[PDB]
This record gives structure tokens, sequence and C-alpha cells, in this order.
């Protein structure tokens, strides 16, 4: 279903695409933890640098599951410590 | 959010260490103004104790812990222009709502929260050697059947020890499990979090119960709590200082159930929650944060400059 909607544009135009959509996911994962962080984040920094812990992580691994419906391991967010990183990590699924 | 009553809850207690609590202790007014009450009925000094304490759930850990709770439960009224219409506490969170809630005085309280921390340190020197608590999350009700099952078959003396959310527990077994177990939840896949050895939120100890109400819960003297108490192993709401010294006792043979406490919270109107202490979980997971405004009231949101 996803691979659909990334067929059409450049490979940067994919990294563009995932890495928005799991910032989107990460600020909103971010919120539940203390709502006083912004509504945009730098995507280049480590999930705990920014303030997650073991239940945000599991947080954003639903969200992710939920919008991509795929496999992504519970512990993703820890073996892919930074936003950039786990978009990188969704396109190699997905293709 | 603001459409309903606020409850104050109290966590159970994590891996405190003074050096995550610390500078709080000394500074906040409201702790400083229980610790010199608290010194008074030990006839020693908490914090330096503490300080130099070892571990992460000393004698000293344990009272220190209620302080901060009960202290910062105070702070984010006065600070918040909180009302509580009702309040709950989760395993040790019971000794911190006894104190919040009136029905034990502070000093009683501490005397009990030691007098525990005492009877359990010795308990656990002889009984329930090899004893684990297993945290997990991602391992919803079906997928954990199928594990129980299997221990069930291994015919292997288990407990799950506290319901946290449908996909959430704590699971109490010996250690010649550990590595099993943790290769089957990774394989439903499930995230292992922690494993606590002695098994102190476990709620198989028969034996200790008998010995607290001797040696600890007797001697003191409960009043009516001034608001309602949600009890974890339950959910039943309470209003007698009797019912509050069944929960406290309870506990040592009946398991937590946060959905229970929640679902209960709820039906009393509640919206909003104030999570008073160093907490990382009961303010954190979803069964809270799914069915309230959660205001976690941390020694680092004390410590925040405005
Ligand atoms: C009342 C009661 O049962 N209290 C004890 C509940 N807690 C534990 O057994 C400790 C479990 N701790 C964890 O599972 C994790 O360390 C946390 C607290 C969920 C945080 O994980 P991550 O953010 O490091
Ligand atoms: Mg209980």
């Amino acid at each position: 279903a996803l691979a659909r909607r990334l067929a059409g544009l450049s490979p940067a135009e994919q990294e563009q695409h995932l890495v928005d959509m799991v910032h989107r996911h990460t600020v909103a994962a971010l919120q539940a933890v203390a709502p006083l962080t912004p509504d945009q984040v730098d995507v280049q920094r480590p999930f705990l640098e920014l303030g997650f812990d073991s239940l945000a992580a599991v947080d954003l691994h639903k969200r992710l599951t939920g919008e991509t419906g795929l496999e992504l391991p519970v512990t993703v967010a820890f073996d892919f410590p930074t936003p950039v990183l786990v978009a990188e990590e969704i396109r190699r699924i997905a293709f | 959010g603001a459409a309903g009553a606020t409850a104050m809850l109290f966590p159970g207690m994590g891996p405190a260490a003074f050096s995550d609590v610390g500078r709080f202790m000394v500074t906040n007014r409201y702790t400083r103004e229980l610790l010199a009450e608290a010194d008074d009925t030990l006839g020693y000094s908490l914090v330096d104790r503490f300080r130099q304490a070892e571990g992460d759930y000393s004698e000293y850990a344990q009272i220190a812990f209620l302080v901060n709770c009960v202290a910062l439960a105070r702070w984010a009224e006065q600070t918040m222009d909180l009302t509580p219409r009702i309040c709950a506490g989760a395993c040790f969170g019971e000794k911190s709502v006894a104190a919040y809630s009136g029905a034990l005085t502070f000093a009683d309280a501490v005397r009990m929260t030691a007098g525990l921390a005492r009877c359990m340190d010795e308990y656990f020197r002889t009984e329930h050697l090899g004893v684990v608590t297993h945290s997990f999350v991602r391992a919803p009700r079906e997928r954990l059947d199928e594990i129980l099952a299997e221990l069930d078959e291994r015919g292997e003396w288990h407990e799950i020890s506290c319901h946290i959310d449908h996909d959430f527990f704590m699971l109490t077994l010996h250690e010649r499990n550990s590595v099993w177990l943790e290769g089957r939840l990774r394989s439903v896949g499930a995230m292992p979090l922690y494993a606590m050895r002695p098994p102190m939120h476990a709620a198989a100890f028969g034996g200790l119960r008998d010995k607290a109400e001797e040696e600890v819960i007797a001697p003191l003297t409960f009043h009516d709590p001034t608001l309602p108490v949600v009890a974890d192993q339950d959910g039943k709401v309470l209003t007698t200082g009797d019912e509050v010294r069944t929960m406290l006792l309870e506990s040592f043979v009946r398991p937590l159930r946060w959905p229970d406490v929640i679902s209960s919270l709820q039906d009393q109107g509640v919206t909003r929650v104030c999570v008073a202490g160093p907490d990382s979980l009961f303010g954190r997971v979803g069964t809270t944060t799914r069915a309230f405004e959660v205001i976690a009231a941390t020694p680092r949101l004390a410590l925040q400059p405005r």
C-alpha cells in the first residue's frame, strides 16, 4: 500500500516524505511525555536525546506500524535511534 | 481535561537513586517540611542516610520515596490550585495515599513505611531466593496466555504480579525461567523492560502479611481518609481508616490491577490525574494517558524555573 504512494517520487522525495511522517509521529509521541515540546523537532537528533522513554518508543512503533502497515520490530526506536534512520529503515522494508 | 473531577494518584516505587532526587529534596520547602518531621520520627538524618545508602530500594530509599511523593502531592495542589475529589495509590503508592488522605498521621506513615521496608529486607534474606518479577509491554492478553500455558505445562510456579494495561504485565517466577521467558516474549514481538530482584512488587507473600500485621500495622491507628481512596487490588472505593489498613495488608497477597483503578476513577467522574512522585510508568502508560489528562509532579518539574 505504501510502495504505491512512494513510486513516482525521486529517492530524495521519498526520503523527504518518510522523514516528514516519522517526524509527525515523533512529535505526537513526544507530546505525551511533556506537551512543553514544540510542534517541529530536529530529525537528526536521537529520540532519547529529544526526551523519549521506553513507553514513547513503543508508542511511536504503534503509530508507524499503524500508517506504514509494515512489520517493524517493537524496539525500532532503539535499533534506529534518530527519526532519519527510522525513515531509512522503513524504505528498506517497503522495497 | 477540565470537564470533570481531578484525582491525586501516587505511583509505585521505581528504582530511585539519591542522584535523581537529591537537589530537589534539599531545595523544595515541602520536602524540607516533611524531612524534619521524618528525621524527628526516626532519630537519624534521612537525606544523609539515603545519600550514602546502597542499592535502588533501600530502607531509607523507601522512606525518601514517601517524603518526595507526599511533598510533591502538596506542592502540586498549592502551585497549580488543584482540589482532588478522590485519591489512589499503586503498591507503595498505598503508603503515600495513607499519609496524604490523612488515614495516618505522616509520622505513623513514616513508622509504617520503615517497618514494612525492614520486614521485607529480613523476609527476602530466607524466603523467595532467586525469584524475579519481569516487566514487559506489547504482550497482548492472547500472547501472554500462550506463555503462561507453557509454564502450566512445564509446571513452573508463576504469578501475574501487576496488570498494567491490555498488553503490559509484570510476571513473577524463578530466575531459572528468565532467559527462557525473554526468548518467548520477543518471539510474540513483545519487549522485555526490567527484572526486579528480590521481587518486592509481587503479591505471593502470605507469610509476610501475617508478620507485617503483628509487628507494624497493628500498633498504628487509622482515621477515616478526608476523601475516597481507590484500591489497586480491585478498584473498590474505600472511605474508612479500616478499609485503608486492609488495602495495605491485601497488597502482600493481591496483585495490582491498574486498569480496574482507572475504570473505577472514570466511574467516579475523573478527567484529570496528578501523578505525584518520581514516576515513568503510572503517568506515562496508556491505561492512564488514554483516559485522563496527566500532570506528572516529578522532582524534575518542581526544579523547572518559569
Ligand atoms: C506497584 C508496582 O507494581 N510497582 C512496581 C512497578 N514497576 C516495576 O516492577 C519496575 C518496572 N519498570 C519498568 O518496567 C521500566 O523500567 C519503566 C518504568 C516502564 C521505564 O522503562 P524505560 O522508560 O526505561
Ligand atoms: Mg494491592
